[PDB]
């Protein structure tokens, strides 16, 4: 694995996940949201190019090792564990998990 | 035995053919240092924005932008009846520049096409790191191959009443090394390419028809367009320099008029080759919507 | 490739150590052809020997 | 393009146990399949993945060579195979697609897993 530390693990609206990385992957990051005992969608592919049918809201961003996903205004929707991904180097990574309550 | 005597008077708008050459490679210049600059900066921005952005078209554009550059010199020695007004150094240069980057700018071509089918099936589930760490091997490769091979023209590239620069090759072999090269320059130029284009174009539109989700957004036209524009763009050229070929080894009866028919086939032909530069950053990057995109952030 | 200015137009751009047919062009000056019998071919031979000058002036 | 899997159950651990991802649709070895689990309230972690046109698998750690991922392509499937079950394995396993196009090549980008499929509950009592 090429770790990765995203944090915060706990949340509650103007939420931003920021994930960092343990070596410098480029824009082969994915956020996801899987709502429980449901399959994850895709929200972020690369580094801030949304999937379709996924709402403005989202928005990505990478600043080196330093991904970030944000939701400036949260919907009910938004309730799930969000998992940071990267694909740049396999073993494909997942983060830590931010669940959103 | 008996001497036939062909007095071959000199040809009446030869002046006129050396303007409208210069005329013409005027614009090949333009358009082709605009295209190949443009391409060059849109493919670095395109990287930032996170795009899986090829090695092969950033060098592709290089490549054509350098032989597009080294156009002025033919030029000016074109304008004087193909004398040679600058020195042997600068001969030497200038050909060697405009070898390389002719050559590399064709295989960059030949990679592309065998990139569009690995893309389909082989490249998937394989690492972002991987693909473009074997980019980066191909780039170094085709780059070395390229010099390799011409680099023996500029070594026998020598200048010679009147000044001329022309390649003088070895007393014993001047003959093989002339015909030798120009023909490795055909079969690299056009036969190997145009092969490999036409193999991964037929089997990129067997696959996008098997497919039932690309063919919505993949138009089966544009992929034989490739095909075809690669042979209008080669085939006149080489057939050109052959029939040259073969009225030196006189299996085309001599006339004056033969003579000025092949003045006329070869410098014509030149312009259209030469528009090869040219047309390579439409076919690879102006059709696809994301190069689009890129050029008009890149533009504002 | 090379541009025609590194391979300026003459009846042959390589001279060789039955008929000939005698080109008088402006461009690379006199130049001979002569007939092979090897398959027909004919290039051009050196427009430099002596008992050649003296046929091509002497026509 | 649906995805629909069919497996789970109870099974004892050091066991075997076989997943099937159906799919309806598009081309399966023109795209990679992917296994993605999440353990029971903890995170997600890739499972193993596949491209069908050369079988070129590839695994995450955890699961390497004790998991075996196998897919036809003449009916749109993909079957994830365990072995060696352990509490580890116990999980919600969801199917993946990474998809493809070949209508943009040459300046593409760096695409996720976008068709998942609904998953299928193991459970390793």
């Amino acid at each position: 694995d090429i770790q990765m530390t995203q944090s915060p693990s706990s949340l509650s609206d103007r939420v931003t996940i920021t994930c960092r990385a343990s070596q410098s992957v480029s824009s082969a990051v994915a956020w996801y949201q899987q709502k429980p005992g449901k399959a994850p969608k895709l929200l972020i592919y690369s580094a801030s190019s949304l999937y379709s049918g996924v709402p403005s809201r989202f928005s990505g961003s990478r600043s080196g090792t330093d991904f970030t996903l944000t939701i400036s205004s949260l919907q009910p929707e938004d309730f799930a564990t969000y998992y940071c991904q990267q694909s740049y180097y396999y073993p494909i990574t997942f983060g830590q998990g931010t669940k959103v309550e | 035995i008996v001497v036939d005597t062909v007095m071959c008077p000199n040809m009446p708008n030869k002046s006129v053919l050396l303007y409208t050459l210069s005329f013409i490679y005027i614009f090949i210049f333009v358009i082709g240092m605009i295209a190949n600059s443009v391409v060059v900066w849109v493919n670095i921005q395109a990287k930032t924005t996170g795009y899986d952005t090829h090695c092969y078209i950033l060098n592709l554009a290089i490549a054509d932008l350098w032989v597009v550059l080294t156009i002025p010199v033919w030029v000016v020695s074109l304008v004087q009846h193909n004398q040679w007004p600058m020195g042997e150094l600068t001969c030497k240069v200038t050909h060697l520049i405009f070898s390389i980057n002719l050559f590399g700018s064709i295989f960059f071509l030949t990679c592309m096409s065998v990139d569009r089918y690995l893309s389909i099936t082989y490249f998937t589930n394989t690492p972002s790191s991987r693909k473009k760490m074997v980019r980066r091997v191909v780039c170094i490769l085709v780059w070395l191959l390229a010099f390799c091979v011409s680099l023996p023209d500029t070594y026998y590239l020598k200048t010679v009443n009147e000044t001329y620069c022309r390649s003088f090759y070895p007393e014993h072999s001047i003959k093989e090394w002339l015909i030798g090269m120009e023909l490795v320059s055909v079969v690299l130029g056009f036969a190997v390419p145009f092969s490999i284009i036409a193999v991964f174009y037929f089997l990129l539109a067997r696959a996008i028809s098997a497919s039932s989700d690309q063919e919505k957004h993949s138009s089966r036209k544009i992929i034989f367009s490739y095909v075809v524009v690669f042979l209008v763009c080669w085939l006149p050229y080489h057939v050109a320099v052959l029939l040259d070929i073969f009225s030196i080894l006189h299996y085309i009866p001599f006339t004056c008029r033969l003579e000025h028919a092949l003045f006329t086939a070869l410098h014509v032909t030149q312009c259209l080759s030469l528009v090869h530069c040219c047309v390579n950053p439409v076919l690879y990057s102006f059709i696809n919507r994301n190069y689009r995109y890129e050029l008009m952030k890149a533009f504002i | 490739l090379r541009h025609q200015s590194l391979s300026y137009r003459c009846p042959c751009r390589f001279f060789e150590s039955k008929h000939l047919k005698i080109l008088n062009t402006p461009n690379c000056a006199l130049q001979i052809v002569a007939r092979l019998k090897n398959n027909n071919r004919q290039v051009c031979i050196d427009p430099k020997l002596k008992w050649i000058q003296e046929y091509l002036e002497k026509a | 393009v649906q995805l629909v899997e069919s497996g789970g159950g109870l099974v004892q651990p050091g066991g075997s146990l076989r997943l099937s991802c159906a799919a309806s649709g598009f081309n399966i070895s023109s795209s990679s399949i992917h296994w993605v689990r999440q353990a029971p309230g903890k995170g997600l972690e890739w499972v193993a993945s596949i491209s069908p046109s050369y079988g070129y698998t590839s695994y995450a750690d955890s699961v390497k060579g004790r998991f075996t991922i196998s897919a036809d392509t003449s009916k749109n499937t993909a079957y994830l195979q365990m072995n060696s079950l352990r509490a580890e394995d116990t999980a919600v396993y969801y199917c993946a697609r990474v998809s493809y196009w070949d209508w943009t090549w040459g300046w593409s980008k760096y695409e996720g897993m976008d068709y998942w499929g609904q998953g299928t509950l193991v459970t390793v009592s």
